[PDB]
């Protein structure tokens, strides 16, 4: 009775590989435009009445 | 009735663009850039040229 103890299992099959990664969410929650010069200005113009 | 206005001549204000009146400027402009010239060689052909 050859039993399967006497095989000697060889190289362990890979079968699937696993990383971890959050749902990265930084290109949907705030608006990007990219800047030419190592700094960047942007502008804020507003409409006032006569009580500013 | 929303005056231009103007620096005050004074440098840190004017790159900054920090104005008086409305509409705070972007920035200076640039004119150009100025470097020092290259000196010039005396020849060496006056003393002995024997490349070792």
């Amino acid at each position: 009775s050859t039993t399967t103890n006497s095989n000697s299992i060889g190289r362990p099959n890979l079968v699937a590989l696993t990383r971890a990664t959050t749902k990265l969410i930084y290109s949907d929650i705030v608006a990007t435009q990219r800047t030419n010069q190592p700094v960047a200005a942007f502008y804020g113009i507003k409409y006032l009445n006569p009580d500013n | 009735a929303e005056i231009g206005g103007d620096h005050g001549y004074n440098a840190t204000n004017i790159a900054a663009g920090q104005t008086s009146g409305a509409v705070t400027q972007i920035g200076p402009a640039v004119m150009g850039m100025v470097r020092r010239a290259i000196p010039n060689l005396i020849a060496f052909d006056i003393c002995g040229v024997q490349p070792m």
